[PDB]
């Protein structure tokens, strides 16, 4: 069934399994035209898949080719995941096969249900969780290999870093819901935070600050202020 | 005009033969249904009084034998069986027509009903569906479950119709995930039409069948069959005018006979308004969406 509070540290088992968000596959900008008319203009997207276990991701770019002379553009952004989803599974070793996807939309249940029919057991399901994936283009250096891509591209991302070495998926998947909860609530704020240390910086190869496990503790807290605070100053408390 | 006697009426029951039906009293002098019309399948089914669970009743056609009914007190029913002595028959039926122990299945001339509800219906297709090759008649009841039903548990009492899944590899070409899905015609056309039915004639009869089975029985996977039938054709957008034009009249009917009080259970809220409003084929039911607005516009 659907993943919700009460069945949370299911995705921490040794069962494989994928999130599936696509909230970033279909992106545009709307403008004026000459006549005064509205149009968009689509710009390269991304789906976020990502292991929750290993913090393995799987981005794959959606260059703005693919809608090309296409029509009901967010009805195939849908299917569109939906087959590379399906062809990423199919890409791996059957024991490296997710055994469930869930999906951070209900509108992509059937999209990949019917792509993955040739899967009968890999159960499709939706979740309850309001989760924060759609903020993963506030990582900088995710936003960027997706807006200089000028073909379809996957790339490969720890989004953890090296945090595994320290600490337990559990606790990783929660620093990351409150990191991206964070960049979604106010991203400018949210990027202070992480980067007002010039001395903390991040590896080559990775997309977080190397910061110390009380670096870390210190980083959680003024997120989590950030996060109440957007709630007054939204809310008014 | 035929004629389906009976040994007699030991117990209180409620009979219908079509969409009519009436009261026996308990060992009532009763000895059957006389004037039927040749021509159509018919179905004469049963309710006891004392229990009204369990409607059942048998689909026959009187020009395949002389068929009669007799209550078995061990079984505790109704039963269907054929006399093979023809003069024997015969003689039985005069003797009770002359002593009028016999009601006369009151078709008015100018009622199509039947006619309409059953018009692409064929015995030999019923009783493919009803396997049980030895009688020339099909027993249904309310609780039998179909073969889809089945998979989702004694087969030889199963409804044998043919399985419809719209999230089913044989309805969705590989590389055409999103096209078949969303424009269900080449599962229609190629698969069912084409490969399984053969024509659209079958099709609508194993429509039809579905229908009278889910009204007169309460048979749920009955119910289950004829809205997804419904739901395949409207879901295309490549159909044979013949076929919606034909399809239209069919519902129709259909709609005009149900009851009006068991529309709550019989009809699927998100098939009717899904085919009506929203569908490839919303325009294309023009017959079906006036009955349907001007006599049940709650379930819109
Ligand atoms: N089984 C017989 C009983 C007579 O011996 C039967 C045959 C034909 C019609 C009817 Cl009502 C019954
Ligand atoms: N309900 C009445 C007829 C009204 O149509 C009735 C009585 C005796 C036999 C049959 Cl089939 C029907």
């Amino acid at each position: 069934g659907a993943m919700n509070s009460s069945n949370y540290a299911e995705l921490f088992n040794n069962d494989i399994k994928l999130f599936v968000d696509d909230t970033n596959v279909y992106r545009v900008t709307v403008h004026k035209t000459f006549e005064g008319n509205v149009a968009t203009k689509a710009i390269n997207g991304c789906i976020f898949t990502l292991n929750p276990k290993t913090g393995h991701l799987f981005l794959k770019i959606i260059h703005t080719s693919v809608w090309a002379g296409q029509k009901r553009l967010s009805q195939l952004a849908k299917w569109k995941t939906a087959e590379e989803v399906s062809a990423l599974v199919r890409s791996l070793p059957k024991e490296e096969q997710p055994k469930q996807i869930i999906v951070t939309r209900k509108a992509m249940l059937d999209p990949l249900e019917v792509h993955m029919l040739d899967f009968p057991n890999i159960a499709i399901r939706p979740t309850e969780l309001r989760l924060p994936f759609s903020a993963a283009m506030s990582i900088d250096k995710l936003s960027d290999v997706v807006m200089k891509a000028t073909e379809p591209q996957m790339v490969l991302f720890n989004i953890y870093d090296d945090w595994l070495d320290r600490i337990s998926s559990y606790t990783a998947f929660s620093r990351l819901t409150l990191l991206l909860r964070a960049l979604k609530t106010n991203e400018e704020s949210a990027k202070m935070i992480l980067l007002s240390d010039p001395t903390i910086t991040i590896k080559s190869y990775h997309l977080w600050p190397s910061f110390t496990d009380e670096q870390w503790i210190t980083i959680e807290s003024q997120m989590r202020d950030l996060i109440l605070t957007e709630y007054g100053r939204k809310y008014n408390v | 005009m035929n004629t389906v006697p009976f040994t007699s009426a030991p117990i209180e029951v409620t009979i219908g033969i079509d969409q009519y039906s009436f009261n026996v009293k308990e060992n009532q002098p009763f000895h059957g249904i006389k004037d039927i019309p040749i021509g159509h399948v018919h179905v004469i089914h049963f309710q006891h009084a004392d229990n009204s669970s369990m409607r059942y009743g048998y689909w026959f056609d009187c020009r395949m034998g002389n068929f009669y009914i007799q209550y078995d007190p061990k079984d505790g029913l109704y039963k269907m069986m054929e006399e093979r002595d023809g003069a024997k028959f015969e003689n039985i039926v005069h003797n009770f027509k002359e002593r009028q122990m016999m009601v006369s299945y009151p078709k008015i001339d100018e009622d199509d009903t039947w006619y309409n509800l059953t018009e692409f219906v064929q015995m030999d297709k019923i009783r493919k569906i009803v396997r049980k090759d030895e009688n020339q008649f099909s027993y249904v009841d309310s609780s039998m479950t179909t073969v889809q039903e089945n998979e989702l548990s004694d087969p030889a009492h199963s409804l044998n119709y043919t399985v419809i899944n719209f999230k089913s590899r044989e309805a969705i070409r590989p590389g055409h995930e999103m096209e078949d899905f969303l424009d269900k015609s080449y599962y229609l056309n190629t698969v069912m039409l084409q490969g399984i039915f053969k024509n659209s004639s079958n099709y609508f009869g194993e429509l039809q069948f579905a229908f009278l089975n889910a009204m007169f029985f309460g048979n749920y996977g009955s119910s289950l069959q004829w809205h997804a039938m419904i739901e395949l054709i409207c879901s295309s957008a490549t159909v044979p005018k013949h076929m919606l034009d034909k399809l239209d009249e069919i519902l129709y009917y259909q709609i005009k006979t149900l009851p009006e009080q068991y529309s709550d259970i019989l009809l699927n809220e998100r098939v009717w308004n899904i085919c009506l409003y929203s569908s490839f084929q919303k325009n294309s039911l023009h017959n079906t969406e006036k009955i349907m607005e001007n006599k049940y516009p709650e379930l819109l």
